[PDB]
């Protein structure tokens, strides 16, 4: 029986050379960041835009 | 594809409920011990959870933890709290005799009463604000049937966020006499695991102590970030 | 009220446009990001039963101030176009030749009603050039500004009234900065429902003269880049030194923020290689990281039937300084009660080596120092 | 003239450029427009006002 | 005429799947996300090659400075 990674499996499977899937799993990471913006961009409730940045207040 | 994890990888804050079975058979100082010889499974559990905690606590900090324990029904000691040291107070307080059964039905409705399960928009992309997870140290037989659980029990299971660890203390890999009855009562904890997926252990009294250390050590994985147990190996020196 | 308030009252037929519209957020560069929709009317028979409402009020975010526009649908003809109302704005002249997505209003695509407003919005900057034209002052920076098309086209402006005495006027300048925002890492927010929103950077500046003189500026930075910096109070911008030249002004900023995020980015995605290459190799035991930020590590190993732990600890000058790691005992605890660990930060490394190499290194330096460190702990700590 | 349902006494967008569309096509500078808003005044729907 | 139009009757995660298979199409089947429950192997994967994707976007930042 096989076992399913939605955002791929986390380790370097057998037969492989990790040298070579630390980019695969970089590429997973990336994936996973560019993705959640996207989700998180369909939620209805917005954060606060938070604090300006004021200039340097003299005297 | 036959088993399927849907659940992102992220360290999201974690409950972690640690349950302890006390029983007459928990007073059994049969585990040997690596330094001089024999040990009490109670005494074990003690150091292996204070361990288990504090180190916890020195990842990410966010973590809350509880304390319960199993007679004739589950008993609620310290919980939902981010300090480890209420836990150690209540831990090194604990008797053993057992004058009934233990009750599974109780041990879910007294988490279900304390902590309520979370729900996201997205449940593959988005991370939970917390994952529940429940550690249970058990010994004592099940008496194998107890029925098929019910409807809310079914649906604790069947959240995504919630996860259950087992290590069952065991007499049938030392006697194999009612192999088939250990055997079928493992299994009968290892057929409420397929929702989703959760970490089963096994060890006989023997021990050594090392083998329960060795055990809770493997439970620290994050449940989110933590790969599938056929999967997860230690011994990465050859 | 609430948005997912607001939802469960507006006829099915029309939800997935005012959907489309909220989920956006915003129409323009808002800069203050509260975005709402407040007044909702039945516009239909009383006697209309389920989900019925299709007449709103929408409170759109613009420069630094507010526009109340009401919309109005008709729920037995959802096919049709919506209708306008632009508060007290009168004055307003929305130019209907350049409304494409009006002209060719398609139900079809729920994104039409976002696109609608979207073009409007433009009418309405214009509309408020159109008033920028009287003073002369003002336009001498907005032409020379216009001429910049990745600053012209991503701009804002607006312009109050006459005071009734001394005529002055109060303006305010809006500007999204064109730096490369996408690769700021994520975080966690309490309600998690909520979203951090579009990565921008947006550049107020506000006068209390139709001159160039006595110059209020402000720099609004999204949620991600407030997490990226260690948060807006801790981050000062140059203010304007005096006369007239935002066109030499912006390029400074620009230039500026890109030099900070930049520095922090390098690091963070060097810290994610070295993340990754450690998971590729030691994953089927990994413990706990950071997937927020990728400044800590926590993985279970085993050497001769005996476990341990080793965290690894990222400075914010990875590349530079070395990583921390703790080797941790499961079975010891010192006098404080603390479990017995060791911390090493001065090791064989170069700045210069990949996550592959480092990996490598550290599987030879566990596989060197890991009986020194058990040596050490049954020496010290106590069972 | 127009009814809507709950909104400003105010001429629209639309309405604006079609009254002067009209006025242009039917050759009248002297047309009228007559807007009708009919409301509610309580939450009860026991009260209704029809402001023209 | 309503009635008569009425009865006459008028899963895999592809943004991380074509990201991988587009990334170095050099390592094959490499692009998977199954594997078996006992041994750490790779199973074959259903996914296809075939759908056109959007935001392709940086995988690492290659840049280097000091001071």
């Amino acid at each position: 029986g096989g076992r399913h990674y939605y955002w791929g499996i986390p380790f370097c499977p057998a037969g492989v050379d990790p040298n070579q899937y630390t980019n695969v799993i970089l590429c997973q990471l990336e994936v996973y960041q560019k993705s959640l913006k996207m989700a998180q961009r369909q939620l209805v409730k917005k954060r606060g835009f938070g604090e300006p940045v004021l200039p340097r207040p003299p005297f | 594809s036959e088993v399927q994890i849907r659940t992102p990888r992220v360290n999201c804050p974690e409950k972690v409920i640690i349950c302890l079975d006390l029983s007459e058979e928990m007073s059994v100082p049969k585990l040997e011990s690596f330094n001089g010889s024999r040990t009490n499974a109670l005494n074990v559990s003690q150091k292996m959870v204070e361990m288990f905690v504090r180190t916890k606590h020195k990842i990410d900090k966010s973590h809350e933890f509880a304390l319960v324990v199993v007679n004739d029904d589950s008993a609620w000691l310290s919980g939902l709290t981010s300090d480890p040291r209420e836990l150690c107070s209540c831990l090194y307080d604990l008797e053993t005799a057992s004058c009934s059964t233990f009750n599974l039905e109780g041990l879910f409705s007294l988490i279900q009463q304390k902590t309520e399960l979370p729900v996201t928009e997205n449940v593959q992309t988005i991370p939970p604000p917390y994952v529940v997870r429940t550690i249970l140290v058990y010994s004592r037989p099940p008496c194998q049937p107890q029925f098929s659980l019910t409807e809310p029990m079914k649906k604790m299971f069947q959240c995504p966020y919630f996860f259950f660890d087992i290590v069952y203390i065991h007499n049938g890999t030392e006697e194999k006499e009612e192999d088939m009855s250990w055997k079928d009562m493992f299994a009968f904890m290892g057929s409420l695991d397929t929702k989703g997926a959760s970490y089963k252990y096994e060890v006989a009294l023997a021990g050594p102590a090392l083998e329960l250390h060795n055990c809770m050590a493997k439970l620290l994985a994050h449940p989110l970030q933590r790969p599938c147990q056929t999967h997860a190996s230690y011994s990465l020196l050859e | 009220m609430s948005p997912e308030i607001a939802l469960n009252r507006i006829s099915p037929m029309l939800s997935p446009f005012i959907s489309s519209v909220v989920r956006n957020g915003k129409v323009g560069l808002d800069a203050t990001n509260c975005l709402r929709i407040t007044d909702l009317k039945s516009g239909c028979t009383s006697l209309t039963p389920g989900p019925n409402c299709d007449r709103f009020k929408l409170h759109i975010p613009y420069a630094g101030e507010t526009l109340k526009w009401d919309i109005i649908f008709n729920a037995q003809y959802p096919e049709l176009p919506p209708d306008f109302i632009f508060g007290e704005d009168a004055e307003f002249l929305p130019d209907p030749s350049a409304l494409h997505n009006l002209a060719s209003w398609n139900p079809s695509n729920p994104e039409c009603l976002l696109l609608v407003v979207k073009e409007l919005v433009q009418q309405y900057h214009q509309f408020q050039c159109g008033r920028l034209r009287e003073s002369s002052r003002l336009m001498f920076e907005y032409q020379t500004l216009l001429e910049e098309p990745q600053y012209g086209e991503n701009m804002e402006i607006y312009a109050g009234k006459k005071n009734n005495w001394t005529g002055e006027f109060s303006a305010r300048f809006l500007l999204k900065l064109p730096v490369d925002f996408s690769n700021i890492p994520t975080y966690l927010l309490k309600d998690v429902n909520e979203d951090p929103g579009e990565d921008v950077a947006l550049l107020s500046v506000s006068f209390e003269d139709t001159e160039a003189t006595q110059v209020y500026p402000k720099l609004y930075l999204s949620p991600r880049i407030e997490h990226a910096l260690g948060g807006s109070s801790a981050l000062h911008i140059p203010a304007f030194p005096g006369g007239g030249c935002l066109i030499d002004y912006v390029p400074q900023v620009c230039h500026l923020l890109t030099n900070k995020v930049q520095y922090v980015i390098q690091g963070y995605h060097k810290r994610r290689e070295y993340i990754a290459a450690f998971l590729s190799h030691f994953g089927t035991g990994v413990v706990e990281y950071d997937a927020e930020g990728f400044t800590k590590l926590t993985l279970l190993l085993m050497w001769k039937d005996f476990c341990f732990l080793v965290h690894i600890d990222l400075p914010l000058f990875f590349p530079r300084d070395q990583p921390t790691l703790t080797f941790q005992s499961v079975y010891h605890f010192t006098n404080s009660g603390q479990l017995y660990s060791q911390a090493q930060k001065n090791y064989p490394y170069s700045p210069r080596w990949d996550g592959n190499e480092m990996a490598k290194r550290a599987k030879a330096y566990f596989k060197t120092f890991v009986p020194q460190f058990q040596e050490a702990a049954f020496a010290n700590g106590k069972l | 003239y127009k009814f809507r349902r709950h909104s400003d006494q105010i001429m629209t967008f639309r309405e604006q450029l079609l009254h002067r569309n009209l006025q242009t096509h039917l050759s009248s500078p002297e047309l009228v427009f007559l807007l009708l808003t009919p409301s509610i005044t309580t939450e009860s729907c026991s009260t209704h006002c029809l402001e023209h | 005429r309503r009635t008569q139009q009425a009865r006459a009757t008028g899963q895999e995660n592809i943004l991380l799947c074509q990201a991988l298979r587009t990334f170095f199409p050099e390592s094959e089947v490499l692009h998977s996300c199954v594997i078996s429950l006992k041994n750490r192997h790779i199973s074959p994967s259903g996914c296809n090659v075939n759908h056109h994707v959007d935001v392709v976007d940086q995988l690492t930042l290659m840049v280097e400075y000091v001071y």
